[PDB]
DNA sequence: CATCCGTGA
């Protein structure tokens, strides 16, 4: 997942991961 | 001054050309001589003699040698005449139609010296016929091809 | 225009105004892209035209300090190891310091890889610098971009001329009656749609208590209760189709912060810009010959790109000196099969069908007592009707428009409605237009790739793949590695992956292209939604691996190769294609450049009151300017008589102009034009 | 070098089926089955909804009180309606129910020579205190014919036409196998696959298909 | 030899181009006769003394200056300048 | 012809529709004409039909850089809102359809459809007023579809072989008629080199000389050819009367069928010609297979080994300025060299390693559109970027776009992107306004007479001669003498004249006086020629639309001002330079010359040049 | 509307106009009668050679001004129509100066030439010729691999067989305005026949052909259309 | 040949 914040639908993310802030 | 009015002439159409053929643009020669000979259409007035040309006055070759063949056959002095090159824009500004000239630039400059100079303007040019409404002065608008009269010949007739 | 147009202009960066700079004072020192600019303001997103450089956008990390200066955020690095704390940094600041940039390899408890790193430094300068001397590394890869450039997959593949116009035109997409979430997204899809205010957000934690098409209850945990009303059919400032619609079903367990009803332009709480459609890179009989695009009728059948348009048409009733305005259903002069569809009080009645010309709201208002023509005084007395002293002063609707009228307002000076001096009623009537898409109308993709819709051919005519399914778009190859935009070629790849789903083979272990492939992508369901966030996301080598992955369909068929391509068939030949075509799918976008608006003409109309030219616009209804430049045109062509009446008989000739129709109607020989009334305002101007 | 009157064979499927046709001219059978689906995804005669009505509806733009949709998320969901009529002329339905809970096709209520294949197909979620009175009018035609062309005619204030796609027909493809071994053993074998949408049989559409391109090519054999 | 000139090509322009002396010649040529022929139609009907009808067969609804256009390829009119 | 939307012609027409309204009697006078219309019945459709009938129309398209901004058409009313267009134009107009518009005049006075149908009409400008050169040809999918066809391929299906054994002669046809259906069982291909009979196409002159003697080609004599069934196909159009022609069809190929026919064949026969290409080039295009894939975009194999290499070279400049052996001038200066070097290499790389099947260089090479440097860029790596300054970044940006660039490498290459941008804004300013100022200074300029009559003109360099011998086309040729007219008779060594005076130089004119042995030729020039107002005809010579000479009238004052301004866009001295020509400033450069020609006497000095010349004839 | 047919003319060959068909039918209809005309009409050709004077190709024939390739081109456009399926031979021999024709030849029963004025092989003084033909049926083109043993190993020569009496077809497909749709389709259609059929019968009979085709489907329910 | 004001882009 990408953004797991809301309840929002799971968008799969090729990524390194990114845990620095939510925007 | 140093290889004559017909050389500066050859010089600044091949280095015009020379900018255009690095880029890949292809202009034929005969374009850029249109404008070149625009620039050279006037010569300067080193001495004033018999004329009425203010020296230090840069007056048409047409003007020049017609005021020279006047005052030739008056018996005056003729004006000494030296060639002057004009860049393309003070070239348009010094024409002959104040109607030209202020509807290209310098519009407040333009009327004021008309103005006290008291300029007529003959109405026979592109830039001073569209303004007037009148057919301009070139193509289909000149009398040779706008007067034309069609007939029928003889042959042909009503059944 | 969208919840992004929204979104985008609520935050802008413009030099211009009182206090700033002039257009003409801007040199080209200020225009252009500033190393500062970094983490702070986009070097993407600024407009095309003579604006350019002076217009931006915030970076999405960015923030502004008390004393009106831009600090962006930093991760703090103690001694070659990351620490989560961060700090916001100015300008100035950042100069004074050393940072890494993001993507650099980071161990699992916070140390470097490797003793020399990339490093940012004053004066945009760059060098490799030891682990030791590393002050702060970046937060996000995606940090130095902008909200709207942010959503451009595969934007490191993109050329910045391109992907400038890919942010730009995101701008200006059109709602749909109802929206699709693109299969490829870059996860800022989701974040732009909830902060943009055009969507319904739940407050406080709890459950549906119920749920209509026109709104929704919330029944929280302690008992209180908040309804959110939905936005139905709304006029936005530009014509667009403001529409809610519930997302939840009634019962449903919704906690704070989600989004219970979207918006316009919005699917599942996602910013749904366009279409994903099945597309084809190959030049097919012309018809997207220099960026034009073909479009498959299935898109006109099935609404797939459909607009809603509403207009506001307004008219109001005034105090006059011959007496005063009034709007009735009583019109001079005019049948009854034309006030048909008017009520009692001379507005149309809700529902009503309104083509141009048509009357929206019947005023009359009390014309001047001068003296009637005497061959008209004659012409009323032999049918002896008496000339009514009102004349007719109605709201027609303005050519072009058209469609269904969707609601009324009215305010009356006597139903104490407070009304500007000397107004007595005052109507609005709304009509919108349920536009398909048609020919002209400009479409485009995120990557820079716009055009106009050449032609839309019938659904059988569509090359086809095996299996029978037409394509939905033809997109032209010529017009791709010339903008090197080829990001609209990797989102094609992706695009078909996520459409077919993918399997990664385990057996014999994990593939070694697909090691860095995170756990969750190894296996995917059809019509699967993934992202490829700006400079990460995937690389060229899992794209290629996944086009091996692809699902067969429901006959047990792959249809596409590892190259991307697949064979398609000629819908109208029969025969199939020669060689291999690039399938997939792409998203497309629907831009608000519609041809219903575009096209104007006009024979005669108003004219201007001291030039006595025609007018100019649209909304005038004036004709078009025929320049300084294209009198060169003409004059170059030598045709004296085409020039002379462009600018007598066709334009400020008082006398000629009426003497033109006149030759006309009456299908004589065209006469000759006169004196420029123009020419006679200058030698009056000069006198 | 050889003689053989053509075949028309059949593997069937409920939704679904593959035609054979075998043997036919070399590199022949490609614009042979093309011409089919051509045919078949054009002119096909179907049935489907041209307008409707519903009780407190004056246009397509806007709610019923009570109702989780709006009518034209309503009217675009009932797009995917499959309907079968027997009747040239124009029949009218009726949809009404009240109350909480869902309605479906099912609710719709069909007069005689009307029938409906889907009856599980979503409409709308009424809630409480909703109530839903629609009355759907089902013509007889062909292909693709909009909703913008029913207003004109004369259409009271309270109908609200409906983009009818007439077209029975969903999915239709063909593969060929050319046996190009040289010999006079060089034919080719047609597959042509036909895909309905429950409203008629597959080979019920490939029959239509055929009626209209043998009226058509018979007038290449008239004389002059 | 060339294919059937079509619509506004017709009569082809080289042809045209032959019985005249320039381009712009042609246009005065041309328009003052379909001049005449817009006269003669709109006289006629209330006057004597008209300008010579088309010389040839004019097509249903055909323009004054196709008209025009066609006799001059015919050679039935006579050049002045 | 063009395609003109219904709903605004019936506006554009509106005056004109009344008129047959009430003619035909649906009205009853000029006021009810009027509300039909309006309403828009259902009759004014049969009724505007008619009214537009050949009733020429105007589209405009700006900007209007050249006359051929505006053209003529024939106006064909089209269901929708939007108007059509003819693919061919659109090199004229500079417009393409990523959202463009155009302007609409309807001509009204007798005169003026008169001058709209014969000077302005799209099928009688066909070539550019400031070359010669065609601008309605074939252009992007349809060149890349002809050169498909006209492809000759080496093993392809059904190719011709030779005899041997008990097989006798494959790949000989009777007929184009037999080919077609060869391909149609699918045993030829369109682009294998065969042998076939044809019986209505006119062989090389080379070869009607052999097989005829020319006793002048007939339509059903028959010849045997050595081509493919495409490039048969391809002669079909051009079509009979013109010589066969054997090669590849490549855009300067292209250029130079349309040139010929410009020159010989009449108008209407050029555009209906040409109109043939255009429909072969679509239906080609499309079978022609040329497709983008990530697969047909392939990096170099030689890829990280090239930029190792170059980078060790790198790191060897680095170290040496290191111990302080180079100056930082001449650092970078070197710097830029290894890595241009290196860039090249690259693309050498993808040459030779790409199949000439590859879409992407299939496209490149066959001069349909893109360059090689998109390719390189796109494929092999971006390379150098520009500097705020305009200098090149010592920094190489060695990613290509189909690997994916790094986050620092977008950003420096975006800042290039702008600025290039913001020029290529600022330079059109320029570009416009000198185009003004050059419009004004030669208004007064016009054709007035037929001939001046004085025998002075100016000499052109024809050709060089050959350090070796023989001679060598000096390459100012095409644009300084090809259009001009003789002033005086051009004779060889001997007292035979080759051409006359006031005759048009053609291209066989050149050759005669080519290889006759004479290099330079007295022309008539526009600036010898002296008249009262304006110019003479003669002078001028041949304008490069018509390919004739010049009609007496026309404005060549403007036209040589939009001829030069047009191009001006693609610049870099630059344009600048050509203003600082055109308004006779004193030069930056301000190079000196020589007052009197004499002996040159070098005398350099370290803090400064000085130049003495001695005087060849006495002097001081 | 119905549609209509018309034809405007040349000797061996003419352009047929079909209009207004419903929109989406010119193509429809376009290739698939095209393919038809090409390939599904029976007729005769040459299948296989022989000659006296040739024991291989590349060495011409004694006596003959023509190579042995020039002479099977000739051969292949000789219009033959045969009256039995099964393969007959015919003879064609002659000598001294002069020109052989298609009049010369010795055609079999039920075996007709329908261009015996067409131009074979220009013979001189003391040349003689000598030649065995093999004549078959079929239908569209059969290349000439697959005739490689069909005559005496003494000198056989395989020919392409064009069996199919129509030589060359193309189409166009224009629009046509009916009533105030611009839409419907109009199919110009060119054919052009050998000698030995009429092009406004070649289409009657590839006509006819393809309505037996779509017979199979319409028996099953002949349910609905309109003309 | 280099500055100061006014005029354009
Ligand atoms: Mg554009
Ligand atoms: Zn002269």
């Amino acid at each position: 997942s990408n953004n797991s914040v809301p309840g929002a639908p799971n968008r799969v993310s090729f990524a390194k991961l990114r845990e620095p802030l939510e925007v | 001054r140093v290889q004559g009015p017909r050389e500066v002439q050859i010089h600044l159409v091949r280095e015009v050309q020379e900018v255009y053929r690095a880029q890949g643009v292809s202009i034929h020669d005969k374009h850029i001589e249109v404008i070149v000979r625009q620039m050279l259409r006037r010569v300067t007035i080193i001495d004033s003699g018999s004329t009425e040309f203010l020296p230090g006055s840069l007056i048409d070759r047409a003007e020049f040698e017609a005021e020279n063949r006047r005052v030739v056959a008056e018996g005056g002095e003729p004006a000494a005449g030296r060639p002057v090159l004009m860049g393309i824009t003070k070239a348009s500004l010094a024409t002959d139609s104040w109607l030209s000239a202020a509807s290209f630039q310098e519009t407040t400059r333009v009327l004021t010296d008309a103005a006290i100079n008291c300029r007529s303007d003959k109405l026979n040019g592109l830039k001073e016929n569209v303004i007037i409404g009148k057919l301009i002065p070139a193509g289909t608008g000149i009398n040779r091809y706008r007067n034309i009269a069609v007939q029928p010949t003889e042959e042909a007739r009503a059944a | 225009n969208n919840p992004l147009s929204g979104l985008t202009h609520k935050r802008r960066l413009s030099a211009l105004g009182p206090g700033g700079l002039s257009r003409e004072r801007a040199g080209l020192e200020v225009r252009d892209v500033h190393p500062s600019h970094y983490g702070r303001m986009c070097p993407i997103e600024t407009p095309e035209g003579p604006n350019i450089g002076l217009i931006g956008s915030l970076s999405v990390y960015a923030r502004v300090n008390p004393f009106g200066f831009i600090e962006t955020p930093y991760r703090k690095v103690v001694d070659g190891v990351v620490s989560d704390e961060i700090v916001y940094l100015t300008a100035d600041e950042e100069d004074r310091h050393v940072v890494a940039q993001a993507n650099s390899p980071i161990d699992a408890d916070g140390r470097f890889v490797e003793p020399r790193v990339l490093v940012r430094r004053k004066a945009g300068e760059v060098e490799y610098v030891p682990s030791s001397e590393v002050d702060y590394m970046d937060v996000s890869p995606r940090q130095m971009v902008s909200v709207a450039t942010a959503m451009i997959p595969f934007l490191e593949h993109d050329d910045a001329n391109r992907a400038l116009m890919g942010a730009n035109m995101q701008r200006q997409a059109v709602p749909l009656v109802r929206s699709e979430a693109p299969l490829v997204g870059t996860g800022m899809e989701l974040r732009a749609a909830i902060d943009a205010g055009d969507v319904v957000v739940a407050e406080e934690s709890g459950v549906i208590e119920e749920v209509s098409a026109d709104y929704i209850t919330v029944m929280h945990d302690n008992g209180t209760r908040r309804t959110y009303r939905m936005r139905k059919f709304a006029r936005s400032n530009h014509g667009t189709c403001a529409n809610q619609c519930p997302i939840v079903d009634a019962g449903d367990r919704v906690e704070a912060g989600q989004v219970i009803a979207d918006g316009p332009c919005t699917d599942d709480g996602e910013m749904a810009l366009g279409k994903n459609l099945l597309v084809a890179i190959m030049p097919w009989e012309g018809h997207n010959y220099e960026d034009a695009i073909i479009l498959s009728n299935r898109l006109v059948e099935e609404d797939v790109l459909t607009s809603i348009h509403i207009e506001e048409h307004e008219i109001d009733a005034r105090d006059t000196k011959l007496g005063a305005e009034e709007i009735t259903r009583d019109i001079p002069n005019i049948s009854d099969e034309v006030l048909a569809d008017l009520d009692e009080r001379g507005i149309v009645r809700i529902g009503a069908e309104v083509r141009d010309g048509d009357i929206l709201v019947g005023k009359v208002t009390p014309k001047g007592e001068t003296e009637l023509t005497p061959e008209e005084r004659l012409l009323r007395a032999i049918f002896g009707e008496k000339a009514r002293e009102v004349r007719d002063t109605s709201l027609k609707v303005p050519h072009g428009e058209s469609g269904k009228v969707i609601g009324i307002r009215v305010f009356s000076r006597e139903d104490e409605d407070e009304l500007p001096a000397g107004v007595n009623e005052l109507v609005r009537v709304y009509v919108a237009q349920k536009r398909k898409i048609s020919d002209g109308d400009k479409l485009a993709g995120r990557h820079g790739n716009k055009g106009v819709i050449g032609k839309i051919l019938p659904v059988e005519d569509m090359p086809f793949l095996a299996d029978g399914t037409p394509v939905d778009i033809i997109l032209n190859t010529h017009g791709v590695p010339r903008r090197m935009n080829i990001g609209q070629i990797l989102e094609t790849h992706l695009g078909w992956c996520a459409h077919s789903g993918w399997k990664v083979d385990a057996a014999k272990g994990v593939p070694d292209w697909a090691a860095r492939l995170p756990d969750e992508l190894l296996e995917a369901q059809p019509n699967a939604i993934v992202s490829t966030p700006v400079f990460d996301g995937a690389q060229e080598a899992e794209l290629q691996g996944l086009l091996s992955c692809t699902l067969p369909n429901r006959d047990g068929d792959v249809l596409v190769d590892a190259d991307g391509k697949a064979m398609l068939f000629d819908g109208r030949s029969g025969e199939p294609f020669p060689y291999p075509v690039t399938v997939g799918y792409m998203y497309i976008m629907k831009l608000h450049h519609l041809v219903d608006d575009k096209i104007h003409a006009r024979s005669t109309g108003p004219y201007s009151m001291i030039t006595q030219q025609p007018l100019g616009g649209k909304a005038q209804f004036g004709g078009q300017r025929f320049g300084e430049m294209e009198c060169w045109a003409m004059q170059a062509y030598g045709a004296a008589y085409t020039l002379q009446e462009l600018l007598t008989i066709k334009s400020d000739d008082t006398v000629g102009r009426v003497k033109v129709y006149e030759a006309i109607v009456k299908g004589e020989n065209i006469p000759e034009p006169g004196i420029p009334e123009s020419f006679k305002v200058l030698l009056k101007e000069l006198q | 070098i050889s003689q053989r009157p053509t075949l028309s064979e059949d593997v069937l499927t409920d939704n679904r089926s593959q035609f054979v046709i075998e043997p036919l001219e070399p590199g022949f059978g490609y614009t042979l089955g093309n011409s089919l689906r051509r045919t078949l995804l054009s002119s096909i005669p179907g049935a489907a909804v041209t307008s409707i009505r519903i009780d407190g509806v004056l246009h397509e733009f806007t709610t019923v009180p009570g109702v989780k949709e709006d009518v034209t998320e309503i009217i675009l969901n009932l797009k995917s309606l499959v309907v079968s009529s027997e009747e040239d002329e124009p029949v009218t339905m009726y949809l009404r129910k009240q109350g909480p809970g869902e309605v479906t096709a099912g609710d719709i209520v069909p007069p005689a020579g009307v029938t409906v294949h889907n009856p599980g197909m979503h409409i709308a979620t009424l809630n409480d205190k909703g109530k839903l009175e629609v009355e759907l009018v089902v013509e007889r035609g062909r292909g693709y014919v909009p909703a913008v062309q029913n207003r004109a005619s004369g259409a009271e204030i309270g109908r609200i036409p409906v983009d009818s796609i007439y077209s029975p027909v969903l999915k239709v493809t063909y593969k060929v196998d050319a046996t190009r071994v040289e010999q006079r053993t060089d034919f080719d074998k047609l597959i042509l696959d036909v895909e309905t949408k429950n409203s008629i049989s597959p080979r019920d559409a490939l029959a239509s298909a055929g009626k209209t391109l043998v009226e058509l090519f018979g007038l290449a054999r008239e004389l002059n | 030899g060339y294919d059937t000139p079509l619509g506004i090509t017709n009569p082809p322009i080289d042809e045209l181009l032959d019985r005249v002396s320039s381009k712009y010649a042609l246009v005065i040529y041309a328009a003052k006769r379909a001049r005449q022929i817009n006269d003669y139609y709109n006289q006629l009907g209330e006057g004597i003394l008209e300008y010579v009808g088309p010389l040839v067969e004019p097509g249903l609804q055909e323009k004054p200056l196709s008209i025009a256009l066609r006799e001059i390829h015919a050679d039935l009119l006579e050049h002045t300048e | 012809q063009c395609g003109l939307p219904k709903l605004m012609a019936l506006e554009l027409f509106k005056p004109f529709v009344m008129k047959r309204l009430v003619d035909l009697n649906h009205a009853q006078n000029i006021k009810s004409a009027k509300r039909m219309v309006e309403r828009q019945r259902p009759q004014v459709w049969d009724v505007l039909e008619e009214v537009i009938a050949e009733h020429p129309v105007l589209l405009n398209r700006a900007p209007t850089l050249h006359r051929l901004g505006i053209q003529a058409f024939e106006p064909m009313l089209v269901e929708g809102k939007a108007i059509q267009l003819h693919p061919l134009v659109c090199e004229a107009f500079n417009a393409d359809f990523d959202g463009d518009q155009m302007a609409v005049h309807l001509p009204l006075s007798a005169e003026a459809q008169a001058e709209a149908r014969i000077l302005m009409l799209s099928s009688n400008n066909i070539l550019s007023p400031a070359s010669g050169r065609p601008l309605a040809m074939p252009r992007l999918d349809m060149v890349t579809g002809l050169y498909y066809l006209t492809t000759e391929v080496p093993g392809d299906t059904g190719e011709y072989q030779p005899a041997s054994g008990d097989h006798p002669e494959t790949g000989v046809y009777s007929s184009p008629a037999e080919a077609i259906m060869a391909a149609d069982r699918g045993v030829l291909s369109v682009r294998a080199k065969i042998k076939v009979r044809l019986t209505q196409l006119r062989p090389p002159v080379e070869i009607e000389a052999e097989l005829f003697g020319h006793s002048g080609w007939q339509p059903g004599d028959a010849w045997m050819a050595e081509t493919t069934l495409g490039r048969v196909m391809f002669n079909e159009l051009l079509p009979l009367g013109y010589p066969f022609v054997n090669k590849q069809m490549h855009k300067k190929v292209q250029a130079a069928i349309i040139n010929d026919l410009a020159e010989r064949y009449p108008m209407i026969v050029v555009a209906q010609t040409v109109d043939k290409l255009k429909d072969a080039g679509f239906y080609w295009a499309t079978r022609s297979g040329v497709t983008v894939s990530m697969a047909d975009v392939l990096v170099p194999p030689r890829k990280k080994e090239i930029l190792d290499h170059y980078e060790e070279r790198a790191d060897k400049v680095e170290k040496q300025f290191q111990r302080g052996a180079l100056n930082h001038d001449e650092r970078n200066e070197a710097l830029v060299e290894i890595w241009k070097e290196a860039t090249d290499e690259v693309g050498q790389a993808l040459r030779e390693h790409y199949p000439d099947d590859n879409p992407i260089i299939t496209i490149v090479d066959s001069g349909a559109t893109g360059n090689f440097t998109q390719t390189r860029t796109l494929a092999g790596m971006k390379g150098l970027v520009t500097n705020p300054k305009g200098e090149f970044i010592p920094r190489p940006v060695k990613s290509s776009f189909r690997e994916g660039l790094t986050v620092l490498e977008y950003f420096i290459n975006t800042h290039g992107a702008r600025k290039g941008l913001a020029d290529t804004a600022l330079r059109t300013a320029d570009s416009g306004y000198l185009t003004r100022r050059l419009v004004d200074v030669s208004q007064d300029v016009i054709v007035r007479e037929h001939d001046c009559q004085t025998e002075r003109g100016i000499v052109v360099e024809l050709a060089e001669r050959a350090p070796d011998g023989t001679l060598i086309r000096d390459p100012y040729i095409e644009t300084s003498a090809y259009a001009r007219t003789l002033g005086t008779d051009a004779v060889d060594e001997a007292g035979n004249v080759i051409v006359e005076r006031g005759q048009d130089l053609g291209d066989p004119e050149i050759d005669a006086l080519l290889a006759a042995g004479i290099t330079q030729v007295k022309v008539r020039s526009v600036l010898t020629c002296a008249t009262s107002t304006g110019v003479c005809a003669t002078c001028y010579g041949r304008s490069m639309a018509t390919g004739k000479l010049v009609d007496i009238g026309e404005a060549v004052g403007i036209v040589a001002a939009q001829s030069i301004g047009e191009p001006g866009t693609q610049l870099t001295g630059g344009l600048p330079r050509v203003q600082e020509l055109f308004e006779a400033r004193v030069p930056r450069g301000k190079a000196p010359i020589a007052d009197v020609t004499g002996r040159v006497r070098l005398e350099d000095g370290e803090r400064f040049y000085k130049i003495t010349i001695v005087p060849d004839d006495g002097g001081e």
